[PDB]
C-alpha cells in the first residue's frame, strides 16, 4: 500500500483576513444627479439579487467586538465627509462682533432666550463698501463677552466651512462588497448572540441594503431583528461595556420643526453665498418629539423580560434618564431634513420594573452649527431649511449603558449613551465577516507521473 | 451548484465542482483599483506557484513524491468520502511550506533527467 | 497598543499651584476625548474635568482648575491651582470612547496608573 | 502582415499568421494606469479561458466535444475559403456562452477520468 | 543559494538553481502602485514569449530550430563549463531580436503540420 | 463709479504668464488591446460604410 | 435620459403675478443654457429669455420680466409682472446645444411639453 500526493487548485478553503471594500449603489437613483455624500456618480453599480447562495453542513463563528469592516467603514465616513466639504466656503469673515437682542413676536412661554436678533456688518460684493445685515441665530451659537455684544461661539477655536446647499446628508444605503478573490460571510441563525458559531452560514457577494445613520442613542432605521428583541453585549459582566438592545417591532418617532423659518441670502464676496435665518413667521413653537405611549411601555416589556436571562430572576430592574456630561450625550441627537435636532429623552428612560391612546411629549433643541464628531477641531454650518420640517423615522433598537453598582442591592439601573459611533453602523454589521479564499491545496491520493 | 457551493460537504465530491471556485478568482476610485491590482497580483503567484511544478494548468495536478503517513496517519478512503476540505486543511495547516519545496526539488530534478535524456539521441 | 503616562504631581502647600499632564501615544489624539478622574481615600471615583470640543468640569472645581489640550504634542495639561486640604486624592487619567465625555467612569476605556497628590 | 492585417481575408487564409494578432495584444496619469491595468487584467481572463479547457497556451486547440449542424449548417469546406472571420463571427454571434459551458464540462469530466486511469495501475 | 547567488558560477552550474531566480520576480503609494503594475506587466511579456514557442512552463524549452556556428563558433563543451552567463550574454547580446523571429516560425509551422496531421484520422 | 463685471457673479483667477494657448497637435492611440480604425473614402458623407478603411 | 419639468402657470389677473419654472435632470445643469420660447396661437415660435452667463431678454420684455438660475436645484425661474393680456400663449422650456443662447428656435435640442398661461 503505496499512496502519493496531489495538489488541488480551485479548492474551497478560507482564512479569515480583512482587505479594502468597494462601492455598491442602486443605479435607480443615478439619473437623478446628486453630487452629494456617500456619491452614486463615482461608483460601481450594484448588482440584482446578488449570489446569496446557501450553505450546508458548514459552522463559522463570528465576533462583532473584532470585526474590521466597521473599523474599515469608519473611515470610509470620516474620509468622505472632509472631501465632501473643500469645495464649500469659509467662514472666516463671518467672525465679526454682533449686537444682538431678544426676539418677542408673542413668543410662547415654552422658551424665552432661545432666540437671538443679531446685527452686524459684513463686506459687500465691492470691498470698498460694508453693509448692515441681520438674522436670527439660536442662543446656543452665541456667547457674551466684556450689555450686547455677542460673537459665535466657534470662532476663537477653529473656523469651518458651511454646509454646501446642493449636497445632501439624508442617508442613502449603501452596499458592501468584496473584490475579487475574496468572499463575504452572512450568519442566518435567528438566535445569534453576537459572539460563537453560526450553524446556518452562508455566503454572499455583496451586503443587503445598508443606510448608516448618524445618532448617538436610540438609533433610527436600523434593520429589525426577526424575534426575540436580543441583548447583544462583549462582557455583560463588565458594567465598561456598552449592550445594543436591537427589537423586533418598531416604534414610530414622529419628530417636527413648526417655526416657518425663511432663508436669506447675503453676499459675503464675489461668488460667496452665505445663507442666514430671516424673519419667523407666525408664532414661535419649541420643536418636539412623539411616541406612542402604549407600544413603547411594551417595547420596554419585551427588552426587561429578554434582559432577566442574564441578571437573574429575582432582579429589579429600573431604567433611569441620561448621565450627564457633553450636549451630544445628554440627549439623542440625529439628523433630520439637513437640520441637526437635539431632543430631550428623560421622559422614555423613567421606571421601575418588579419581578411580579397618548403620546409621550418630549422637548429638543437646535443648532444651527454643530462640532462635527468627524474630528474635534473642524465643526460645520447647517443652513436653515425654509417651510417646516417633519421627518418620521423608525426607533429599532437602543443602546443603554449599565451602571457599576454594587454586588449587593440588585436593583441594576440602566443607563442610555452614545458616546462611540462605531455602535450605530455595528448594530447593522453584525451579520457579515470577510474571508480570504486560498485555492491549490493539498490532498494524498495514487499516481505515477510516467516520464 | 454555485461560488463555494460545496465547502461543507464530503471532499471527493467537492472536487466535482472546482472551476467554479477558480472561475470566479479575478473577475474611493483609488480604492478599487488598488484592490483589482492585488486581485489579479494574488492570482498570478498561484499560478506561477503551480508551474514550477510539474504542471500549468491542468487543474488537476498529481506529483510522484512520497506522502508521509506521519503528516496525516488517516485511511485514504476514510477522509476521501466523509471529511469536508475545510476540517482538511486545519489538519496539515501546520505541516505547510514544507510540501512545497518537497514539490519543487521533485519537479526540477526531474526535468534535467528529461532533458539529458533526450539529447543522448 | 493604547498606553498613558502621566505627570509628577506630588505634594504642594495648601493654595499652591500644580500642573498635571497626560500623553496619548497609541491611538489618534484628534479621535478621542480625555479626561481626569478623581478617588479619594474611602471613596468612588468622580469626576473632575476633561476637553473633548468644549471644556467641562466637575461640581467641585467652581472654575479653580483649566483644562487644554495641546495638539502638537498630543497632551492634555490641567492648570490645578489653590489646592484645598480636601482636594487629596488619586488623579486618573482616562480616554473617552469617542469624541464626547460623560460624568460616569463607563465612558471610558483606557486607564491611567495614577498621580498622586497631597495637600497639607 | 500586420496588427490585423487580414481581416478581410479568408479565415483559412486568416490562420497563416494569428501571432500577431495574439502578441501585439499585451504590450490624465491615472488615466494610464487604470488602462494598463484593464489591458493586463484582459488578457488574463482570455488565458484563463482556455485553461480550463483542454489546453494552456497551444494556440490551436481542438477539443472533442461535437458539433452541431443546427449551430451553422454550412459546408465544412464552403466557409474555410471564402467566407471572412467577420462574417463568421456574427453568424454564430448569438450561439455564444453556451458552448463556453460545454466545452468545460467536456474538460473536467475528461481530467477526472485520466487522472483515475493512471491510479488503478 | 539565494537570489542571484551563482551568477559568477559557471553557467552549466548555474542551471542546478533557476527557480530561486524565477521565483523572487513578482513578488509615494502612488509610486509603489505604478511600480507593481510594471512589475506584474513585464513578468507576462516574458512568460507570453514563451508561450508563443513550443512550451508554456517547462522552465526548460529546448526548441528544434538548427543552430549557427556563426552566431558564437564556440566549442559546445567549452562554453558550458568555464564561462559564466554575464559573459555569455554580451557574446550574443549583440545577435539577438532575430533567435526569437525564427523561434515562432518553428513554432507555428509545426503547430499546423500537428494540427492536419491529426485530422487526416 | 465702475466695477468689473464679474465682481457680482463670481470671482475667477487670472490667466498664469507661464502658460500659453496656442494649440499643440494632440495625437490619440487607444491602449493595448484596442484598436483605431480610420476610415478612406474620399466621398465619405460622415455615415454609412466605408470600404476602404 | 434628458428630460424637463415646467410649473404651473394658470390663469392670471391682467397687471398680475406669476412665476414659471424648469428643471433639467439629465444632463449637467453647469453646462448648458436654458431659455423660454412662446408661441401665441397663430403665429410662430419666438424668444422670452434665457440665462446662460449673462441674461437677455426679447424686446416685448421692456425689463418686466425677470430671470436666474439656480445652480443648487438646477432649476431657471422666470419672475414675470404686470402680464398684459397680449401676453397670452404657451410658454415652452428648452434647452441651448451648449452654454450660449440663440435667439433663434434651432439652437436647441430639449424642448418642454408646454406651460398654459392666459390673462384676462
Ligand atoms: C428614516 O427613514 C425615513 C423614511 O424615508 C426618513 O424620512 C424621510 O425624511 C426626509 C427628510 O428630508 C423626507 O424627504 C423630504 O420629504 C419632504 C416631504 O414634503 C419633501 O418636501 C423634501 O423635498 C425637499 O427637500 C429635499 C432635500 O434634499 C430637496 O432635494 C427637494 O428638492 C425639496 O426641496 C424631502 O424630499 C422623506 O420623504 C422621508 N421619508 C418618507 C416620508 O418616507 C427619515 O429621515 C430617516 N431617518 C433619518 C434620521 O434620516
Ligand atoms: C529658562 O527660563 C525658565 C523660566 O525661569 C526656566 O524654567 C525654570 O525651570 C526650573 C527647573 O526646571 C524651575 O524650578 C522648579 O520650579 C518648580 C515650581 O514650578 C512650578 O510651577 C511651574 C509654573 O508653570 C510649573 O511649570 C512647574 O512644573 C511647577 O509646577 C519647583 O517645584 C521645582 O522644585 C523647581 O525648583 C523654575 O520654576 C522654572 N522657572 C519658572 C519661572 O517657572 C528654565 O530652566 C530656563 N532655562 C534654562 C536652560 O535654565
Ligand atoms: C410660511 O410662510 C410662508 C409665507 O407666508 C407661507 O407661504 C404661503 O404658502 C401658501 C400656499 O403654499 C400661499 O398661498 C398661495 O398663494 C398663491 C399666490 O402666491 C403667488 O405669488 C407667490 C410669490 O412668490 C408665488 O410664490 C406663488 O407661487 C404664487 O405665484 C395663490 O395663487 C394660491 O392659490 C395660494 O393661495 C401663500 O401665498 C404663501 N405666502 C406668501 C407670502 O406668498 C408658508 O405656507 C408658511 N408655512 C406653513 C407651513 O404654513
Ligand atoms: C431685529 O432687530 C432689528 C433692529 O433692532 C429689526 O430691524 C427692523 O425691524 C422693523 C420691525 O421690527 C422692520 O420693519 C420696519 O418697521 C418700521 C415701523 O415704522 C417701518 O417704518 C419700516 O419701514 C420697516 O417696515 C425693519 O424692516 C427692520 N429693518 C430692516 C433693515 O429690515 C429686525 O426686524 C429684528 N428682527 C426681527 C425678526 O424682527
Ligand atoms: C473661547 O471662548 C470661550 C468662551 O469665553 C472660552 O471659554 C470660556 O472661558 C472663560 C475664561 O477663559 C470662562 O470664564 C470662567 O467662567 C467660570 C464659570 O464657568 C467663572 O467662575 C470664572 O471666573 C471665569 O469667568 C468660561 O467659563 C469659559 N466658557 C464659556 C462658555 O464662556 C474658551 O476658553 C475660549 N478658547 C480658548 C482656547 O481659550
Ligand atoms: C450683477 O450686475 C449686473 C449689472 O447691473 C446685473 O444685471 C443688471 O441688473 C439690473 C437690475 O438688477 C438691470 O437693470 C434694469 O435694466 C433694464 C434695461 O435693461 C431697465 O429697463 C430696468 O428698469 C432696470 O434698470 C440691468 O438691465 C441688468 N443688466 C445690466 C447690463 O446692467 C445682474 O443682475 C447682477 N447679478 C445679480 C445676481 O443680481
Ligand atoms: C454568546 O453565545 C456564546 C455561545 O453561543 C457564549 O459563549 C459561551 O458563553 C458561556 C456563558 O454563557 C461561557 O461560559 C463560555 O465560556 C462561552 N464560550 C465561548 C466559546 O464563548 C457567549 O458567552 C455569549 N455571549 C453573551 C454576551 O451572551
Ligand atoms: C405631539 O403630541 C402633542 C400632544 O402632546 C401634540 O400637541 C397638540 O397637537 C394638536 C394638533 O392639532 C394641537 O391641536 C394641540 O394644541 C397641541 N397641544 C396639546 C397640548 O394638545 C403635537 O401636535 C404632536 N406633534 C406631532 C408631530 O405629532
Ligand atoms: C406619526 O405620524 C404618522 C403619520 O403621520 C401616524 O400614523 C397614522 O396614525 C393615524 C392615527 O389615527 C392612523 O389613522 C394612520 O393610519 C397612521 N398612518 C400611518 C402611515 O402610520 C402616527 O400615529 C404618528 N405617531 C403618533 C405617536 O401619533
Ligand atoms: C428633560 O426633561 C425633564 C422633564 O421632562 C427635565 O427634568 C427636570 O429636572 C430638573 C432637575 O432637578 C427638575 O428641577 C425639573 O422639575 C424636571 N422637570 C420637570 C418637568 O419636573 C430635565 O431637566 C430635562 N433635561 C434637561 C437637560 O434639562
Ligand atoms: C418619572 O417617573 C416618576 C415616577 O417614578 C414620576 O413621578 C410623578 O410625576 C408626576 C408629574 O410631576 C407627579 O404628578 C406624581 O406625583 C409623581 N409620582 C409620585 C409618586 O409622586 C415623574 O413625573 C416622571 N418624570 C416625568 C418627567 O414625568
Ligand atoms: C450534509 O451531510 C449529510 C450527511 O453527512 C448529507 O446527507 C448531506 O447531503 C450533506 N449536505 C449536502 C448539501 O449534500
Ligand atoms: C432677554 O432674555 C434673557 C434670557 O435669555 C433675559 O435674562 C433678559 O431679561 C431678556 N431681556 C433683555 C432686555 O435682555
Ligand atoms: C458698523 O460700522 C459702523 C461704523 O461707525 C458702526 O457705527 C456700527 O456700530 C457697526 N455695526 C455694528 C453692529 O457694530
Ligand atoms: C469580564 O470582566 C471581568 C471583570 O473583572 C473579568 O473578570 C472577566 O474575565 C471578563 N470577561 C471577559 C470575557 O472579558
Ligand atoms: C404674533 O406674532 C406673529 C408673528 O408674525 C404675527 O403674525 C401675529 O400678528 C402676532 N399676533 C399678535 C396678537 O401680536
Ligand atoms: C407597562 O405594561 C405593564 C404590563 O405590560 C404594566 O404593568 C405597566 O403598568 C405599564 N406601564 C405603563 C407606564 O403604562
Ligand atoms: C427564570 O425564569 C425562566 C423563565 O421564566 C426559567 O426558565 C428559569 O428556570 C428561571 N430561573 C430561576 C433561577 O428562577
Ligand atoms: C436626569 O434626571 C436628573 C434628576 O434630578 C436631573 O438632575 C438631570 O438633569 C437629568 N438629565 C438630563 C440630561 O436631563
Ligand atoms: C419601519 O418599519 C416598517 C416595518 O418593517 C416598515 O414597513 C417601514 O417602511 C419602516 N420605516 C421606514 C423604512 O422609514
Ligand atoms: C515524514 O515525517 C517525519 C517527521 O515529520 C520525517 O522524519 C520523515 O523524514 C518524513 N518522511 C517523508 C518521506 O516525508
Ligand atoms: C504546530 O506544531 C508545533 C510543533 O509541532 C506546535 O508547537 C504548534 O503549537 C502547532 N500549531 C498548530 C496551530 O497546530
Ligand atoms: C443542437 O442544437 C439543437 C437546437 O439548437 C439542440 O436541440 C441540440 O441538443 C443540439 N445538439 C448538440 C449536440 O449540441
Ligand atoms: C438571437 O436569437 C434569438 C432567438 O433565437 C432572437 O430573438 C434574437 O433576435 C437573435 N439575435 C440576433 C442578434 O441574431
Ligand atoms: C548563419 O549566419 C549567417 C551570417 O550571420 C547567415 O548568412 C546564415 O544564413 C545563418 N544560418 C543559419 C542557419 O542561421
Ligand atoms: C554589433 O554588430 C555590428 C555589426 O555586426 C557593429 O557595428 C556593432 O558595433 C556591434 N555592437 C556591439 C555592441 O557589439
Amino acid at each position: 500500500e503505496n499512496l502519493w500526493v496531489t495538489v488541488y487548485y480551485g479548492v474551497p478553503v478560507w482564512k479569515d483576513a480583512e482587505t479594502t471594500l468597494f462601492c455598491a449603489s442602486d443605479a435607480k437613483a443615478y439619473e437623478t444627479e446628486k453630487h452629494n455624500v456617500w456619491a452614486t456618480h463615482a461608483c460601481v453599480p450594484t448588482d440584482p439579487n446578488p449570489q446569496e447562495i446557501h450553505l450546508e453542513n458548514v459552522t463559522e463563528e463570528f465576533n462583532m467586538w473584532k470585526n474590521n469592516m466597521v473599523e474599515q467603514m469608519h473611515t470610509d465616513i470620516i474620509s468622505l465627509w472632509d472631501q465632501s466639504l473643500k469645495p464649500c466656503v469659509k467662514l472666516t469673515p463671518l467672525c465679526v462682533t454682533l449686537q444682538c437682542t431678544n426676539v418677542t413676536n408673542n413668543i410662547t412661554d415654552d422658551m424665552r432666550g432661545e432666540l437671538k436678533n443679531c446685527s452686524f456688518n459684513m463686506t459687500t460684493e465691492l470691498r470698498d463698501k460694508k453693509q448692515k445685515v441681520y438674522s436670527l441665530f439660536y442662543r446656543l451659537d452665541v456667547v457674551q463677552i466684556n450689555n450686547k455684544e455677542y460673537r459665535l461661539i466657534n470662532c476663537n477655536t477653529s473656523a469651518c466651512t458651511q454646509a454646501c446647499p446642493k449636497v445632501s446628508f439624508e442617508p442613502i444605503p449603501i452596499h458592501y462588497c468584496a473584490p475579487a478573490g475574496f468572499a463575504i460571510l452572512k450568519c442566518k441563525d435567528k438566535k445569534f448572540n453576537g459572539t460563537g458559531p453560526c450553524p446556518s452560514v452562508s455566503t454572499v457577494q455583496c451586503t443587503h441594503g445598508i443606510k448608516p445613520v448618524v445618532s448617538t442613542q436610540l438609533l433610527l432605521n436600523g434593520s429589525l431583528a426577526e424575534e426575540e428583541v436580543m441583548i447583544r453585549s462583549e462582557n455583560i459582566t463588565n458594567n465598561a461595556k456598552n449592550i445594543l438592545v436591537q427589537f423586533n417591532t418598531p416604534v414610530q418617532i414622529n419628530c417636527t420643526r413648526p417655526n416657518n423659518n425663511t432663508r436669506k441670502s447675503i453676499r459675503i464676496g464675489p461668488g460667496q453665498a452665505f445663507y442666514a435665518t430671516g424673519d419667523i413667521i407666525g408664532d414661535i413653537r419649541q420643536a418636539h418629539c412623539n411616541v406612542s405611549k402604549a407600544t413603547w411601555n411594551e417595547t420596554l416589556g419585551k427588552v426587561v423580560k429578554q434582559l432577566r436571562k442574564h441578571f437573574g430572576n429575582n432582579t429589579i430592574i429600573r431604567f433611569a434618564n441620561s448621565s450627564g456630561g457633553d450636549l451630544e450625550v445628554t440627549t439623542h441627537s440625529f439628523n433630520c431634513g439637513g437640520e441637526f435636532f437635539y431632543c430631550n429623552t428623560s421622559g422614555l428612560f423613567n421606571s421601575t420594573w418588579i419581578s411580579n391612546n397618548d403620546s409621550i411629549t418630549l422637548p429638543c433643541r437646535i443648532k444651527q452649527i454643530i462640532n462635527m464628531w468627524q474630528r474635534i477641531g473642524q465643526c460645520m454650518y447647517a443652513p436653515p431649511i425654509q417651510g417646516v420640517i417633519r421627518c418620521v423615522s423608525n426607533i429599532t433598537g437602543l443602546i443603554l449603558t449599565r451602571d457599576g453598582g454594587s454586588t449587593n442591592s440588585t436593583t441594576e439601573t440602566f443607563r442610555p449613551g452614545g458616546g462611540d459611533m462605531r455602535d450605530n453602523w455595528r448594530s447593522e454589521l453584525y451579520k457579515y465577516k470577510v474571508v480570504k479564499i486560498e485555492p491549490l491545496g493539498v490532498a494524498p491520493t495514487r499516481c505515477k507521473r510516467r516520464v | 451548484l454555485g461560488f463555494l457551493g460545496a465547502a461543507g460537504s464530503t471532499m471527493g465530491a467537492a472536487s466535482m465542482t472546482l472551476t467554479v471556485q477558480a472561475r470566479n478568482l479575478l473577475s474611493w476610485g483609488i480604492k478599487q483599483l488598488q484592490a483589482r491590482v492585488l486581485a489579479v497580483e494574488r492570482y498570478l503567484r498561484d499560478q506561477q506557484l503551480l508551474g514550477i511544478w510539474g504542471c500549468s494548468g491542468k487543474l488537476i495536478c498529481c506529483t510522484n513524491v512520497p506522502w508521509n503517513s506521519s503528516w496525516s496517519n488517516r485511511n485514504l478512503s476514510e477522509i476521501w468520502d466523509n471529511m469536508t476540505w475545510l476540517q482538511w486543511d486545519k489538519e496539515i495547516s501546520n505541516y505547510t511550506q514544507i510540501i512545497y519545496g518537497l514539490l519543487e526539488e521533485s519537479q526540477n530534478q526531474q526535468e534535467k533527467n528529461e532533458q539529458d535524456l533526450l539529447a543522448l539521441d | 497598543e493604547v498606553q498613558l503616562v502621566e505627570s509628577g504631581g506630588g505634594l504642594v502647600q495648601a493654595g499652591g499651584f500644580l500642573r498635571l499632564s497626560c500623553e496619548l501615544r497609541g491611538s489618534i489624539f484628534n479621535q478621542y476625548a480625555m479626561a481626569w478622574f478623581r478617588q479619594a481615600p474611602g471613596k468612588e471615583r468622580e469626576f473632575v474635568a476633561g476637553m473633548g470640543a468644549v471644556p467641562h468640569y466637575g461640581e467641585f472645581v467652581k472654575g479653580r482648575f483649566t483644562i487644554s489640550r495641546d495638539n502638537a504634542k498630543s497632551t492634555v495639561y490641567l492648570q490645578m491651582s489653590s489646592l484645598k486640604p480636601e482636594d487629596t486624592a488619586i488623579y486618573f487619567c482616562a480616554r473617552s470612547k469617542s469624541t464626547y465625555i460623560s460624568y460616569n467612569s463607563n465612558g471610558y476605556d483606557y486607564w491611567g496608573r495614577g498621580t498622586q497628590v497631597t495637600v497639607s
